């Protein structure tokens, strides 16, 4: 367990570039002592986290809101190349897991169907998973879904990136607090921490934990993870695929700032709340079939009041407003229904969303060539 | 089943308001308009409020002591600026600045009421809680033209998409650089120009950021045949006591959807980003376009 | 299942299990694998 | 029923009065007679 | 669709010009 020294970060045109100490690197990183401070102070808190049960150990690196995702892009391609050698297998796929925390209380077979399948898409494409760093709900079972890839796929594993917002984690505090370099720090669910009461998920591989300076505050790293996916997705050419399953208020901003930023979403219908009215908005805005001629803004209003409760009209009026925006390009949002469908189509609609792009047609051909549908390949190539 | 619905509703297709006995208490129509406390761009300044039931200058209201405040924008008298000495003009009918021509006549049946003490014209439309001119460069009507292109919004296979039995619109709509809220294309009407010219000059500076031959013509095209569906009172947060806006509306429809096919949608001006965007009742945009939407859709039959 | 009336599913699915077993039905056996039927909750019809 | 009674007052914004006729009661007298205004909501959608 | 496109046209089927904009 001998700490490094110099670090090997990528140039921002070419290959790689020179190796240069690790302090140098990590001054590109903030932390907030509290919520009014802007400018920030120097962060301190990166290293690698030891959890229970698990052989290997996982980076972790705390920064600001106001900080550039492509620092944190650097970061993850760093560690991955001190690790893994110079010539590491990159990205084909960005493939990310969102929605419910607390209130995911989905039926087994639904949950069993959707781990089927992003099992069996993500094994195929060696696809990085970018999810919440949180041990609770469907990122906890995606976390348990590539707990079954890390025991397999020989040597090279494709890293599955937590971002959680500092602030919610019941060692938060331990993980700041020290020398800047930590490398066997051992982290406890089970301790009991007073302000916060979430912990950090044990099957992510490198966490990023996105500060603001408030305690118990969460939504603060949507933007963030929305940009980051998009940086990552520009740097490694390849196309980047939200998904939404169940889901609350923070997933329906989740999905605002992705399709905001470009990105793909596929919005599980029949999972849930936050995909049932994404669902609900995008059938009312664009489907032509005849079932979706009764659908109507008062009866989407009626389903958002009842679904996350927003108190105020204006509230309601927001996310109404939100939910709208979400639907508006029809390109970026692919509805899977998960009690209409088979087991082949949700990789369908995955692939969909993956030629859904602008420009990465070598990924896009490499993912049709993964999920053996050489239709999708030729009608792209034809129409190209 | 498609056809089996658009034949059922061509087909099914004293008045008594019973609502009384399921509400109890009917809390009237939407009243009346009250702009936000703090004016947009102006550091911090705040209005003075006023209660929604008190707007009105049928009512009395004693209590009125608003804030006079020029922008310092309007107060370095650019070309599209009126004088700070408001008298030596006259209001209601259409007036000549420099040798062009103004229309200053507004929308409200009583007229433009001329106050003795300071010679600047007082709202009809109702208190704001603000004298002086804001951020609008010319005492009393500042008219402003609207531009709402539509088509009707398809899906690809070409069918017309229908909600509540009533066919789809579309329009396309602008993200303003000063507020960041998706609104209709339209401006200020120039001196010695018209509504045709200004809606026309908006729309292209706007939504096409200009400034293409046979598509130029295309575009001509499409702006050979438009009609005026309102001319109203915008409920614009830059509205004062002294300078208030209204607009009136030219709607550009297309029928077929050829000619609105060939517009590259790209913000410039006071425009950010340019969309197409579907017209429904939930839309919320800046100021009172949800009301101009309205009037075209009740002109074109559309869902709303 | 779709609405909402697995409560009662998982109430009868026991019995009606049991039935397909005894009838030598393999086709409602799968069928009824898969929503909810435990078969370990099974319960005998007489009582030994 | 929140939405759902505002959907109700919604029914009943449109009513036409159909008929203003005599009822064909058997209560009736020749001192108290029954007389109705009826009033239809019809639902198109 | 040629139906769909006939019942389409049939349905959907102050004057001012903007040309000199
Ligand atoms: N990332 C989180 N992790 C754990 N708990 C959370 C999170 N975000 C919110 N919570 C807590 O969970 C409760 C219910 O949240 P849910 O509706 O279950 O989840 P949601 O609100 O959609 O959370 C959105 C968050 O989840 C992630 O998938 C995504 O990154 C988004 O930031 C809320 O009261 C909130 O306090
Ligand atoms: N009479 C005027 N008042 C104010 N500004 C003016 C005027 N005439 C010209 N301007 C200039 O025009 C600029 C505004 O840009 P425009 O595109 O001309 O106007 P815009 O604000 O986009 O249109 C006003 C919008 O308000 C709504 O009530 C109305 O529907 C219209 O869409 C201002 O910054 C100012 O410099
Ligand atoms: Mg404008
Ligand atoms: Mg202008
Ligand atoms: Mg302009």
């Amino acid at each position: 367990s001998v700490a490094a020294k110099t670090l090997l970060i990528e140039n921002e045109d070419g290959k790689g570039s020179t190796r240069m100490e690790v302090q140098d690197f990590m001054k590109r990183f903030h932390m907030h002592a509290s919520e009014d401070d802007k400018t920030g102070s120097p962060s301190t808190a990166w290293g690698t986290l030891r959890f229970p049960t698990k052989e290997a150990t996982a980076p972790y690196l705390r920064l600001s809101v106001n900080d550039d995702p492509e620092d944190a892009l650097l970061f993850v391609k760093a560690m991955l190349a001190q690790k893994y050698g110079e010539t590491y297998d990159r990205p084909s796929l960005i493939l990310s897991v969102t929605g419910g925390a607390r209130n995911f209380t989905l039926p087994p077979r639904l949950e069993t169907a959707i781990a089927k399948g992003l099992r069996l898409a993500a094994q195929r494409t060696n696809a990085w998973v970018v999810t919440g760093g949180t041990n609770t709900g469907v990122m906890k079972l995606t976390g348990q879904i590539m707990e079954a890839l890390s025991k397999t796929q020989s040597h090279f594993i494709p890293p599955t990136i937590g971002i959680a917002t500092y602030g919610v984690i019941i060692g938060g505090d331990d993980m700041t607090r020290g020398e800047p370099p930590k490398i066997g720090l051992e982290y406890e669910m089970h301790k009991k921490d007073p302000p916060k009461t979430t912990p950090l998920d044990d099957n992510h591989n490198l966490f990023l934990l996105v500060d603001d300076g408030s305690t118990n505050k969460f939504g603060k790293e949507i933007k963030f993870r929305a940009a980051f996916e998009n940086a990552a997705g520009q740097a490694f050419a390849a196309p980047v695929v939200t998904i939404v399953v169940q889901g609350g208020p923070g997933t329906l901003g989740t999905a605002l700032q992705a399709v905001r930023q470009g990105t793909p979403i596929v919005v599980v219908d029949g999972s849930g709340l936050a995909a049932d009215v994404l669902a609900y908005a995008y059938n009312f805005m664009h489907n032509p079939l005849t079932r979706f001629k009764s659908y109507t803004i008062d009866d989407l209003r009626q389903k958002v009041a009842q679904t996350f409760n927003p108190k105020s009209s204006q509230q309601l009026t927001n996310l109404l407003d939100s939910a709208l925006e979400c639907v508006q390009d029809p390109n970026l949002v692919v509805v899977y229904s998960l009690q209409e469908s088979g087991i082949d189509e949700f990789d369908d609609c995955i692939l969909k969303a993956i030629f859904s792009s602008q420009g990465k047609l070598g990924n896009k051909l490499k993912q049709a060539m993964y999920f053996d549908q050489l239709d999708v390949a030729k009608r792209a190539l034809s129409e190209a | 089943i498609s056809f089996r619905f658009s034949l059922d509703q061509q087909a099914t297709k004293n008045r008594l308001n019973s609502a009384v006995a399921v509400h109890g208490h009917t809390a009237e129509a939407a009243e009346w308009y009250v702009p936000p406390e703090e004016y947009p761009k102006s550091g911090g300044v705040k209005r003075y409020l006023i209660d929604a039931s008190m707007v009105p200058l049928s009512i009395m209201c004693p209590s009125y002591d608003p804030v006079e405040y020029t922008h310092p924008s309007v107060a370095a008298q650019p070309v599209w600026a009126d004088p700070a000495d408001p008298r030596k003009i006259k209001f209601n009918v259409k007036d000549e600045v420099n040798g062009k021509v103004v229309d200053r006549t507004s929308c409200h049946p009583s007229g433009i009421s001329i106050d003795s003490n300071t010679g600047r014209p007082i709202n009809p439309w109702g208190r704001t809680g603000m004298t002086g001119r804001g951020l609008l460069g010319k005492w009393g009507v500042n008219q402003a033209a609207d531009t709402v292109v539509t088509r009707w919004k398809r899906s690809p296979d070409g069918s017309i998409l229908e909600r509540d039995g009533k066919k789809v619109l579309e329009f396309v709509a602008i993200q303003r650089q000063d507020n960041k809220m998706w609104a209709i294309p339209g401006g200020f009407v120039d001196n010695g120009e018209d509504v045709a010219l200004t809606s026309g000059r908006e729309f292209m500076e706007e939504a096409l950021g200009m400034g293409s031959a046979e598509s130029k013509d295309s575009l001509a095209a499409l702006f050979s045949s438009g009609t005026i569906v309102a001319r109203i009172y915008c409920e614009d947060p830059r509205n004062t006591d002294n300078a208030w806006v209204e607009t009136t509306c030219v709607n550009f429809h297309d029928e077929s959807g050829r000619h609105a096919a060939r517009l590259k949608l790209q913000g410039g001006d006071d425009a950010e980003h340019a969309r197409w965007m579907m017209v429904h009742g939930g839309l919320n945009l800046f100021a009172s376009h949800r009301t101009l939407l309205q009037h075209v859709t009740s002109a074109l039959n559309a869902y709303f | 299942s779709k609405n909402g009336q697995h409560n009662e599913i998982a109430a009868c699915i026991n019995d009606n299990l049991m039935a397909a077993m005894m009838h030598n039905k393999p086709h409602f056996v799968e069928l009824y694998l898969g929503f909810d039927a435990k078969i370990y909750e099974l319960k005998p019809s007489e009582e030994v």
